[PDB]
């Protein structure tokens, strides 16, 4: 994931 | 003792070899408006030890199945013992399957299982989004697996080295396309017990790891191309959106980029097609599936004609970045989440070569410097930093695995990737990353299987020796947190590190087994010319005359900030590249000019350096043209204008700007052909952004002229936009600011009907920019309407507001005053106070403010502040260190202001 | 039972004949800074009742007679008793001689003392003033008996009805000038003792009150004239300032005004000569010492190259007021303070008949409509108002004498005196006026004598006839308190009266003997034609067809406002004086322009009519020229400036305003021939100065641009200022309001080296117009500063900056936060923390801001407010009913604006 | 007098 991630 | 159930990691002593997966959502809602989607799935797996219990994942999961929640078959003429029950464990997330006599080893199972679950809005498993297409609301259903949510669309052994063979078929409305991971196997075929359905099955994927899967119902459309070798790339988004164009620069850029990395990676593109996807409102930004890679339609969609440079910028390294992990991180999969660092830290590199490579005259790779470099640098010189790595057995719980994504595994990863490409070479670095890849693909590793391959390559060649070996080298860069400051005293060529804190009052209490030491790559240039490469070794102080300089010579330190550190030198040396700087600054790469200013501040911070040595750093840039010193500069300087902004340093500030920044405004008037035509490649463009807005915001009056022109010019003619996306969020502001209620109206119309988010934000952004009270207030007053202000734009404009000096009473006491839209903002939204809380107190530097701040908390009683709670207490901490700040530094920069204004 | 010398008011055994009295004012100081005067006197008074004591004031003397603190003798042949004691009792300010046996009825006796008191900077009684010239500090001595002091300068019988003749002498330095109520008898002649001081004795006075005497020593010049009769007319300053010419127009206006109150007053001049000086910071604006009146400076001296033409106007008006005294008052005197509104009201009427005489072109004698009959209306519409009348046994003290001179005496008494005058006609009223003069010539008086007189003159005549006798009229004007609101139903006729209040919610708890009740005189105009007198007679309901019209006839009350009343009528009436307005302005006189809006605007207060009726009443504005309705409107529409700029009704109240001056401004553009050459009279200059700040306030284009164009030509050649003195004020903070630190920064440059008081005034107002944040707290920051900010102006500027809306949060912010300027800020000068905290506050109007105020409030515990201590319970009761007000009007008012503002 | 008075 890129951004906001888990 | 424990029982396996009550373990968060899976058991060893069953692994999965297969799954068919067939999935169908129901976008229709029931009669009380809940969405579901309906599963079957068969796992097959195999024994590794006798156990008499399987355990695997499933969150959130209903099961219809025939008997207990599971079938259990044997493969081939596998006998199978009878089940004695199934239970659902919801802590752990498990469905465990209790046997009556153990499962053999050698053995293999397949495991029948039929479910539901909610296809709720909540972006995690499979879920729907909804979208406007003019009059209707549309709905689809996508995927978002990453991290632990694969099992929430279907029972798995969810974990990232448990790979296996997916089968997967979509059950969908007949008239809207089904895609997944692998292509289809052919057309769609009618469900039998209704025809309004049809069914897409998909090829079988390679072996892959659960949380890269991905399946999407929608009315999407493409646009597409066949590259020469027969993969098939397409581009998915909104009809309307694939009809306007919007997809055609990702489409431009992504064959490029494949074709780079495929070179890159010594290794073909692993799949039989690309698929990238464009999904209005996607919370994460950007998700690697394997062949089917989602964005936030933003971020993937690119409008020439309304977007900036910088927006093209965005889409082409998003691209690279997720394109990049369909090799390191999809091929071969890190094996557990504490080594999340390795793969989002490689991306997060190699997405500027990627790019760099759609786009090879913009320069890109420098953006890492300022990017990710000095980004992460704030953030790891503080004491309460973590080390890039974590043991694995401390990271369990779904929660403890998303810790693992911030800014120190992304940016820091990055960097010390790219500094490790960098003294090995990249040649080298290839030679070892290809025999990685070769070796492990299709399966899983740690960082320490890299290094190993890296050591391989040095240990094959005679040309590039090392102090030690890859390993304990990368051990001082990911075993303990921070960075060391390396200071160089020219008169001796003494040179020593030490552990780098922002804050030289801070006690560090996290102990390295290194003692904050660590071995160094050190390039240097001396005159304008590379010196031999050095290596600081873990000792704090050394020698050599390579640092040693002659009176009228001058040394820099970390070319192109190529080492993750930050340097300091004796006055005399700096004073040295000051002289340079000011004579003939182009003998100084442009990344180091940058350098100088981003260093110098942050040692300023530190108490290692006066602040003036720092501002006394900023003086050449009125002969610098290029983008990246100039940037250094604005972001080093953003606090002191939060600052000092309200109080009498600003006048000297502004002249002081003002004085630096005309030259070059000047200059691009002249370049530009009278604004007409927009420098040719990024860094240009970027720094033609930067000097417009620097100069309309410290007042130059023919910057001001230029943007009440340009503004007067669009509201004579409305349809047709005379101001450049580039400058636009400039001209904008300053235009407002400058008018009154009849360009705020007219803008305020613009924002109302825009269809288009980016142009949106522009205008919410500029409306903010007014210097009339009543309109900011009115302004305010909007925020909360769900009709004038989207509820997720609601902070963001507040903040806005807060950002003009004249507006930050106004925005603190309106935040104040309706604190109770949290008895309305908890439990229907986010919001995010924190960010709000943030950015409206960030100007405080006085006791006063800080006592304000106080009584504001004594509403405590209730109501509380959710989930900005300490939001507020870093507020309190962060005013203390304002007022400290203000307090050391307001006469020095007020007499260096007047004294360098003229 | 109690002792006389126990009891505020003096026996009446004993009264003044004449004294003789000879001041030694001391202008150099002790070692220890001390200054001191010296005096001898000897009062001569006539036995009327035997007594054993005699009772006179003194107050801060120190008595140095040799024996007794006096010595006294007989007259003549009469025996004295000897002195049993002397004591100085503080409490009522006396001196007390206790006999030993009593004085006899008839005889005279004469009582010598010798004392010296502090020549203290205090304004009281003889005191010192200090002034520059230059380099070097001046110190001059001088006067001010009023009301109660003249005991603090020599012991006497210091009531007003117990007149004397007063015979001075002064002892001096022998290079200063003496001046004292009559000229000088001859040369100065050495003192023996010390010839570097001189004596100067001067002519006996007329019979007259201590509250009246004067000396000063100093080294003032004078301009003079010799009027046609002889009488010798001087006007005294600084010698500076009488060479700058300063002194030119007292002088000028000074002989008209003399001439037309003898007329007027069908009375010679009582004295040989007229003395007016102009004294440095003299905080009591003027007084009227017979004879020899003092003025504060910038009261008396006109700089015509710098100062405005309102500046002019009130250098006629103060000098005919004060002139005015030199028969009504000084000659004829009311006997006790309960009765200070006949003097001080009579002279706050025919100032502006003295004036106008002076100034025939100027229509002065309007401006009492607005400067007193609606200003004193404000405070006299309060539950908490009180009559012009009070029983003179209940003013005793010092204090209780000082509460006479507020509002009410004054403004009410000129109003009701002016109405007295019209209803009677001037012609009645002057003879009456004759009569009361001539038989109370160097006498004492109560109101009753005057309306005795007014009626005898009545009764001589058949002409005019009254509905009851002059005191039984003005009975209900002085013993009662208010006002009524008359109100006409022009359908019926009907006409009404009852008390008006502004707050309708009020309780009046003073009873009136009238039930607040008048006889009201009622002048009518009806379609432009004046019709027959009407009298309201003492009941609350009335009828006459006067007050009935046709459906297309409108009537109007209270031709110019003579009548100490407001009006209100039916809707259907209102709407046609609106149409008369709106189709032929002319028809109805200037002053009931303004009156239709000055009354509607309470009117709607009060809630007897709504407030879109007030605000349909400006609506004629846009074809108005003329000053007083424009004033009406500004006057009453600032509350709605001070409620709404920081709110959404901001906008379409200024282009409204825009809207209604913008042909106002472009008539006065044309008729300056280019804003060259200012209009003739006082009235248009007037209006030109409110069209010119109307039309930049409110963001005319066309006014800034000559805002801008005017301080940009002054600030390029900074010795010739382009700007009219009358302009300044709008000119200066309009021009600084559009620009940066440069306009300011030069603007700060000029007020540093003003040597004019109102120069520096409007320089020291216009800087608080800035729009940057940072310039306004850089000023804060300088207002506490005594080189920069004098500290009698402080406050004043703070004021300003809060006015500024960007400067509202700026100011309070300061104020809270340096509160703790009280522990230096009241016994080292006032500050006035209560006109601080007004200004502050004013805008008050949330419950947001209310809870503020309260908070900070709750900085009790110590430091408790001073001077203002319940200018903070104002601030929290105005700022609730604020918020009230708000909360009422809003939405009305918004829609109101939009609706009329195209 | 006139403008402050007591
Ligand atoms: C999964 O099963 C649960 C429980 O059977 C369902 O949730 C219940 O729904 C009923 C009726 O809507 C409500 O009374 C309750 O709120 C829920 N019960 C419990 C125990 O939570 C749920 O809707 C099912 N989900 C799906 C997708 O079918
Ligand atoms: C995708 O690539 C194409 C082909 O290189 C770009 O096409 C050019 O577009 C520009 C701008 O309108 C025109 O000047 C040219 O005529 C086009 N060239 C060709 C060969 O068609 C296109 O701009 C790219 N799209 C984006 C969004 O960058
Ligand atoms: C992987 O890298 C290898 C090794 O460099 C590449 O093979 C070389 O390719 C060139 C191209 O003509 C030949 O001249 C060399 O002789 C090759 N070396 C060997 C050892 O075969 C290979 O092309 C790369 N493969 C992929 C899929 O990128
Ligand atoms: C995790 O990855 C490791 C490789 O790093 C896998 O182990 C290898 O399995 C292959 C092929 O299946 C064998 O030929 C090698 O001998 C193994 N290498 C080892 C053990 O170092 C391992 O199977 C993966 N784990 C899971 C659960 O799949
Ligand atoms: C009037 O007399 C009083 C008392 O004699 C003087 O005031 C005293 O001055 C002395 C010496 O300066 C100080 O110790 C005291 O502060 C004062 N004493 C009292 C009792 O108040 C006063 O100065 C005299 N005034 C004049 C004008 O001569
Ligand atoms: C005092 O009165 C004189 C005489 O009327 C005024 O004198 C005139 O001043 C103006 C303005 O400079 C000139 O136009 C005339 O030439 C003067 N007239 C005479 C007869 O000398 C004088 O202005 C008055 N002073 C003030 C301050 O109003
Ligand atoms: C006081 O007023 C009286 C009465 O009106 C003035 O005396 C009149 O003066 C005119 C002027 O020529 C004579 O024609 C009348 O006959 C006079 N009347 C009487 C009764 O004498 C007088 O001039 C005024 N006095 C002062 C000092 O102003
Ligand atoms: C206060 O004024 C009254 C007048 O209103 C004075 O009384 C008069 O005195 C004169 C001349 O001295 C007598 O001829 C009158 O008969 C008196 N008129 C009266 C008594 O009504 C009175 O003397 C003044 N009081 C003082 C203390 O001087
Ligand atoms: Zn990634
Ligand atoms: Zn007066």
């Amino acid at each position: 994931c890129n951004g906001r991630c888990g | 003792q424990s029982k396996p159930w009550n373990r968060y990691r899976l058991p060893t002593t069953l692994l999965p070899d297969s799954y068919n997966v067939t999935l169908r959502p129901y976008l229709t809602p029931n009669a009380d408006g809940l969405y579901i989607f309906k599963g079957k799935s068969i796992v097959r797996f195999l024994c590794q030890e006798p156990t008499d219990v399987i355990i695997i994942h499933s969150k959130k999961l209903n099961y219809t199945t025939q008997g207990h929640m599971v079938v259990l078959r044997g493969v081939g003429d596998s006998q199978v013992p009878e089940i004695d029950r199934t239970e659902l464990v919801e802590l752990t997330e498990y469905l465990v399957v209790h046997l009556k006599g153990s499962l053999q080893p050698g053995h293999m199972y397949e495991m029948e299982s039929e479910f539901q679950g909610e296809l709720a809005d909540d972006l995690a498993g499979f879920y729907r989004s909804e979208y406007m297409e003019g009059n209707v609301k549309k709905v689809l259903a996508t995927t978002q697996m990453q991290s632990t949510d694969a099992r929430k669309s279907f029972p798995c052994f969810d974990e990232p080295a448990m790979k296996a063979t997916f089968n997967i078929t979509l059950i969908h409305p007949n008239n809207l396309t089904a895609l997944s991971n692998m292509p289809p196997k052919g057309s769609s075929t009618p469900l039998a017990e209704d025809p309004n359905w049809s069914v897409t099955e998909f090829e079988t994927t390679p072996v892959m790891s659960t949380y890269l899967l991905a399946y999407i119902v929608s009315e999407f459309q493409s646009v597409n191309e066949t590259a020469q070798n027969g993969v098939l790339i397409r581009i998915w988004a909104r009809p309307n959106a694939i009809a306007e164009g919007h997809g055609m620069y990702a489409l431009n850029v992504t064959g490029p980029i494949l074709n780079f990395f495929a070179n890159h990676y010594n290794t073909s593109y692993p799949l039989p097609k690309s698929d990238q996807i464009a999904l209005p409102d996607f919370n994460a930004g950007a998700m690697e599936n394997w062949g089917l890679v989602t964005y936030r339609e933003n971020a993937l969609l690119f409008d020439p004609q309304s977007s900036s440079i910088s927006n093209k910028e965005r889409v082409v390294t998003v691209i690279a970045h997720e394109l990049a992990h369909q090799w390191f991180g999809n091929l071969v999969t890190l094996a557990w989440w504490n080594d999340l660092w390795l793969n989002e830290g490689f991306a997060s590199y190699v997405e500027y070569l990627g790019a760099d490579h759609a786009e090879p005259t913009w320069n890109l790779k420098d953006l890492i410097v300022p990017g990710d470099v000095y980004r992460v640098m704030a953030v790891d010189a503080l004491a309460s930093s973590h080390p890039l790595t974590t043991p694995a057995e401390e990271v369990n719980t779904p929660a403890q695995i998303s810790e693992m994504f911030d800014s120190i595994s992304y940016s820091k990863g990055a960097s010390v990737i790219r500094m490790l490409s960098n003294f090995l070479t990249e040649d080298l670095f290839k030679e070892g990353l290809a025999s990685y890849l070769h070796a492990f693909a299709y399966q899983n590793t740690t960082y320490l299987d890299l290094w190993e391959h890296l050591q391989k390559a040095v240990d094959a060649q005679t040309s590039i020796r090392l102090p030690d070996t890859v390993r304990a080298i990368m051990d001082r860069w990911t075993l303990q947190m921070g960075f060391p400051v390396i200071t160089v005293d020219t008169k001796t060529g003494n040179i020593s590190q030490k552990h780098f804190l922002l804050d030289s009052e801070s006690n560090v209490t996290r102990s390295s087994a290194f003692d904050y030491l660590w071995i160094v790559p050190i390039s240097s240039i001396k005159n304008g010319v590379m010196q031999d490469h050095y290596w600081l070794r873990d000792v704090s102080q050394a020698q050599n005359d390579l640092f040693k300089t002659a009176s009228d010579d001058w040394v820099l330190l970390n070319v192109n900030v190529t080492g993750y550190f930050q340097v300091n030198y004796d006055e005399d040396n700096w004073r040295m590249i000051q002289h340079q700087l000011q004579t003939n600054l182009s003998v100084i790469p442009v990344i180091n000019r940058a350098q100088v200013i981003y260093d110098s501040f942050n040692l300023a911070t530190a108490h290692m350096v006066p602040v003036t040595l720092a501002l006394d750093n900023t003086l050449f840039l009125n002969g610098e043209k290029e983008y990246m010193p100039w940037q250094a500069a604005l972001s080093s300087l953003s606090y002191f204008s939060l600052m000092f902004d309200r109080s009498e340093v600003y006048g000297p500030m502004k002249k002081y700007l003002r004085k630096q920044v005309e030259p070059l405004f000047q200059h691009f008037e002249t370049l530009t052909k009278n604004w007409t035509e927009r420098p040719e490649n990024l860094m240009d463009q970027y720094s033609e952004i930067n000097a417009i807005s620097t100069a309309c915001s410290n007042g130059l009056p023919q910057c001001e002229n230029l943007a009440k022109t340009l503004f007067d010019q669009w509201m004579s003619d409305p349809e047709n936009n005379p101001i450049h996306p580039n400058l636009r969020s400039t001209i904008y502001c300053n235009a407002i600011a400058q008018g009154g209620q009849d360009q705020w109206d007219f803008a305020w119309g613009q924002l109302q009907q825009a269809q288009l988010v980016n142009e949106a934000d522009k205008l919410r952004s500029a409306l903010a920019c007014s210097n009339e009270v009543w309109l900011l207030n009115r302004y305010l007053g909007y925020t909360l309407n769900p009709d004038l202000i989207r509820k997720q734009d609601a902070t963001s404009t507040i903040n806005s507001i807060a950002s003009n000096v004249i507006g930050q009473p106004l925005a603190w006491d309106f935040v104040q005053s309706n604190w109770k839209k949290l008895f309305q903002d908890y439990g229907g939204g986010s919001f995010s106070f924190s960010n709000l809380i943030q950015g409206v107190t960030r100007r405080f530097s006085s006791e006063f403010e800080l006592q304000q701040l106080e009584q504001f908390k004594k509403n405590n009683m209730d109501v509380g502040f959710g989930s900005g709670t300490r939001a507020l207490e870093q507020a309190l901490e962060k005013t203390k260190a304002n007022i400290k700040w203000v307090k050391e530094n307001k006469e020095v920069v007020l007499n260096w202001f007047i004294e360098h204004s003229s």
